[PDB]
């Protein structure tokens, strides 16, 4: 299986982390959405009380929609790298990443862009 | 050496009374958003006013408001 299984969002996130352009957490994400900063939106599916998700949706709506599904949040966090050192390989203490919004991007083109386009044009 | 004085009253740095998912902002419909209080005029939107009895301020500019809202 050569085709990516929604692995042109995770990569983007990683890139952002590397270059320091991630609005992780909710307030930060909201802020990003509000001004010329928040370009891609990343909201958790499994949200208790549905409230955070709703908020995120609202934010997305407000001017320009940059949203996507997200696979449980924890996975995303893991991919990003939430934990120092963590032995030789893997073995990171699990953390729920919560709401994330992308600033900067950094890396250009590749499959992420395509995915974004697909999400957009309907 | 000389002995230390000992009045008694000690003062520690406050732990801050941290709170998140704060009851500011709202949504009624679902699609659109309904902002509570107001955003900053000086800085861009995303930052929110502090509301008191005819007294306001904001933290990104440490504290610099005067006019009511
Ligand atoms: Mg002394
Ligand atoms: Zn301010």
């Amino acid at each position: 299986a050569e085709l990516t299984i929604e692995d042109a969002l995770k990569v983007v996130l990683r890139t952002s982390l590397v270059h320091d352009g991630l609005a992780r957490g909710l307030r930060e994400s909201a802020k990003a959405l509000t001004r010329g900063e928040g370009q891609l939106a990343v909201l958790v599916e499994s949200v208790t009380e549905e409230a955070i998700s709703k908020l995120v949706q609202g934010l997305a709506t407000e001017n320009n929609v940059p949203l996507i599904k997200v696979a449980d949040a924890k996975q995303l966090g893991e991919w990003a790298g939430l934990g120092k050192i963590d032995r030789d390989g893997n073995a990171r203490k699990v953390v729920g990443a919560s709401v994330v919004v992308v600033k900067n991007w950094g890396a250009d083109t590749q499959e992420r862009e395509i995915l974004l386009e697909h999400f957009s044009q309907q | 050496k000389k002995v230390y004085t000992t009045p008694k009253k000690i003062r520690h740095k406050h732990k801050k009374v941290k709170l998140a998912v704060l009851n500011y902002y709202k949504v009624d419909d679902e699609g659109k958003v309904a902002k509570l209080r107001k955003e900053c005029p000086n800085c861009g939107p995303g930052i929110f006013l502090a509301n008191h009895g005819d007294r306001f301020y904001c933290g990104k500019c440490h504290s610099t408001f005067a006019t009511q809202k």
